[PDB]
Parts: structure tokens; sequence; C-alpha cells
């Protein structure tokens, strides 16, 4: 509850179907990251792609234009599993 | 399940070679526990990160009242988080430096609770047990409790002190070596230093594999009869752990 690994998440550019999403990624290494994102709405699916540890940017994609989105990415360590999750909106 | 919100984190109750660990207090019930914490890059700067993450797994199948309870474990950036059994009366070592050695009723009574924890160990094909004094921890009632992680412990090394002939020749070896480790334990507690106690490696060597020590004249023949059964070079002759447990000298002086 108190951390999360990534931490600042955001939105660094996008087109109206896509984002480009940016993180700051730890000291420690990380096998890859888990990245979900769906409406806001909480019906739509959830879709879930992964990134290599050693990326701190990914392309959100095939997106919907004028819908709101949450976007959530969480790191994995190699022994010790997944970490908390972190959580944005953005609307395309 | 367990997570780091859960616990507030009070004092510290001493540091480790990878970091400190704290009496902590699960929030919702105030349950007094033990947080160790292990710092990520100094698990892999020392190359016993893979080890951690194996034995913390081991030991938490591990429940027996005379072993340590890990209950649980997790992570964040840049630390691992053991939850751990509270043990309030320090490890048996500094006893010993406060005492200079036990009586045989106290040495006798912590030889039982270990011959105990070690045969259920054995129960589940788990041997090689840290009993160094320096590496136990005294529960509420003055009881022994295993921890092992001996490595992720702070201080000369005392391993080699308690390594039977088998392993300092790097020989294979089997549940027997808990049998030696139970006599050199037991002939520091009454005597306050171990037995093959030497200057050197060489030396201390020497001692170990050709089973070279002596007795203080106080040691009682009851308790030389015991010490002697165990330190045995070979391994298939070292007694059952049942045979320590119904010692004469054993159950004449335990209070357990
Ligand atoms: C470094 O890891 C710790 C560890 O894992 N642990 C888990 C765990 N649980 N309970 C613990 N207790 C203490 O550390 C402690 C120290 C001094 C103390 N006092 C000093 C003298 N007494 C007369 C009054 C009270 C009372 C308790 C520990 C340490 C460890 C330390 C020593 C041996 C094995 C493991």
């Amino acid at each position: 509850s108190v951390s999360s690994v990534p931490t600042k998440l955001e939105v660094v550019a996008a087109t109206p179907t896509s984002l480009l999403i940016s993180w700051d990624a730890p000291a420690v290494t990380v096998v890859h990251y888990v990245i979900t994102y769906g409406e806001t709405g909480g019906n739509s699916p959830v879709q879930e792609f992964t990134v290599p540890g050693s990326k701190s940017t990914a392309t959100i994609s095939g997106l919907k234009p004028g819908v709101d989105y949450t976007i959530t990415v969480y790191a994995i360590d190699f022994y010790w599993g997944s970490y908390s999750p972190i959580s944005i909106n953005y609307r395309t | 399940q367990w997570a780091l919100e859960d616990f507030e984190i009070g004092r510290p109750l001493g540091k480790g070679k990878f970091g400190n660990v704290y009496l902590a207090r699960e929030k919702q019930s105030k349950f007094i526990l033990a947080l160790k914490v292990l710092f990520k890059a100094q698990l892999e700067k020392a190359g016993v990160e893979h080890q951690l993450r194996r034995e913390v797994e081991i030991q938490s199948h591990l429940r027996h009242p005379n072993i340590l309870r890990l209950y649980g474990y997790f992570h964040d950036a840049t630390r691992v988080y053991l939850i751990l059994e509270y043990a309030p009366l320090g490890t048996v070592y500094r006893e010993l430096q406060k005492l200079s050695k036990f009586d045989e009723q106290r040495t006798a009574t912590y030889i039982t609770e270990l011959a105990n924890a070690l045969s259920y160990c054995h129960s589940k094909r788990v041997i090689h047990r840290d009993i160094k004094p320096e590496n136990l921890l005294l529960g509420s009632a003055g009881e022994l409790k295993i921890a092992d992680f001996g490595w992720s412990v702070h201080a000369l090394c005392g391993t080699l002190d308690y390594l039977p002939p088998e392993m300092i020749e790097g020989r294979m070896h089997d549940e027997k070596v808990d049998l030696w480790s139970l006599g050199v334990l037991c002939y520091e507690f009454l005597v306050g230093k171990p037995p093959f106690e030497a200057n050197t490696y060489q030396e201390t060597y020497k001692r170990i594999s050709r089973v070279e020590f002596t007795f203080p004249d106080f040691v009682t023949e009851g308790a030389r009869d015991l010490i002697s059964r165990l330190l045995k070079h070979n391994p298939s002759q070292r007694p059952m752990l049942r045979e320590v447990l119904e010692h004469p000298w054993i159950t004449a002086n335990s209070s357990k």
C-alpha cells in the first residue's frame, strides 16, 4: 500500500488510438513489467501484455478515441515475485 | 497474506549482516512479532539472495516449539522482509557469556530441547541445522529456538568449530552430522568453549579430524559419557537422537 514498483507512471505522448507510457525503474533488476489496460467504465475486458525489465517505456495501441482508460503497471522480481502496482487514468 | 502494511515497526532488537531485526506488532491485534530486514543489494553483492529465497521456503514448513517460526516473507524495491517469531530472551550465546558455563541441569534441558527439534527436522528429511550458541534464540520460558540462516547473523567464525570430520573434508554426509554438533554444543555449554578450539585453521582441522579434545576435571562421568558417544569420527557409530534423549545423564538432569 505504501510503495509500488515502478513509480511515476505517465503518458508522455499519444495519438487518437495509442498511448506512449513511461515509468521510473528501481535500482534492483526487474524480470519484466506487467502492463494492463482497459476502459475505466469497468465493463470492457482488461488487456494485458509484458515488457522486458530493461525497458522503461511501452506503447499501448488499438485504443478507441475519446474513451477513458485505466493503465496499471507492476514489476516482477526474479526471486520475490510481483511488486505492488501503480495505476493512472488517461482519456484518449 | 502478510504484507508490510500489517505491522507497526518498533525498536531494533539487533543488527544482522544484511539489515536490522525489529520488534513488530501486527496492527489489528497488536500481536508481538519480529521483522527481519535483508537489503537486496547486499544479498546480491554477497551472492546469497538465491540461498535466502530457497531457505525461507524451507524454514516456513518447520513447525516445532524449539524452532523459531517463520510466518511469511515479502519485499519492496530495496529490501526483503521476514516475519519471524519473537524470542524475548536473546541468544543463548549471551547467556553463556554471562554465566561463563551452564550447570548440568540447564545443559541437559537444552540438549533435550535440541534433540527434540532435530528429531522433528530429521522426520522431514532436513538435516545439518545450525545449533551454535550465537545462532540459538531463547523463548519466553527460556527454551531454545533454532534460527538457522546463520550466514545472515552478525558475529572469527564459529562454523569450523562445530563441523564434523566428514564436513571439513567435504565428503558426503547424512543426519549424523547433527549428533556430532550436539556433542560439540553439550561440551561448550558445560565448559564454556568448544572442544576443538585452536588458534589456526590447520590446527583446528587437525583437532577435529583426529577428534582430539580433553575434558576439564569438573566435567562429570555422565556428561563425558554422552559427549564421547556423540563425538565419534565414524558417523554411523554416533547414537540415535532417541538414545540421547534416553541417556542416563540426560534423564537424571533434564527438566523436560
Ligand atoms: C540476525 O537475525 C536474528 C533473527 O533472525 N532474529 C529473529 C528473532 N526473533 N526474536 C529475536 N530476538 C532478538 O533478536 C533479541 C535480542 C536480544 C534480546 N535481549 C538481550 C538480552 N536479554 C537478557 C534481554 C533481551 C532479546 C531478543 C530475533 C532475532 C538472529 C539473531 C541471533 C541469532 C539468530 C538470529
